């Protein structure tokens, strides 16, 4: 369960960085920006189940 | 999201079950052995016939 949701969090922060260069070519910061935090917060809650996996 | 929940953890007991069948085989060495030596000779015999051809 726990190496499920580590899984599931580091595949949905590399849709953060897809997320974050779709946003680049758009041309917008704010969500580049916003997809970067996304990126910072899923990686802490991804380190956190790894840490519970360990 | 309710009902999403309910097919997550039906599959996250289906994750544990099979965790479960895989540790009956973790450690026991006969049948561990058993299937790495007809996998590597299963192998061996495959370039066997690749090298006779």
């Amino acid at each position: 369960r726990t190496e499920q949701r580590l899984n599931q969090d580091t595949q949905e922060a590399k849709k953060w960085e897809d997320r974050a260069k779709l946003a680049l070519t758009n041309g917008e910061e704010n969500l580049a920006r916003e997809a970067l935090a996304r990126k910072k917060s899923l990686t802490d809650t991804a380190a956190a189940y790894q840490t519970q996996l360990a | 999201a309710t009902s999403a929940f309910e097919r997550m953890e039906n599959k996250v007991l289906d994750m544990e079950a099979t965790s479960q069948a895989a540790g009956e085989l973790a450690g026991f060495g006969i049948e561990n052995q058993f299937a790495q030596l007809e996998a590597s000779s299963g192998v061996e015999d495959e370039l066997a016939a690749l090298k006779a051809s």
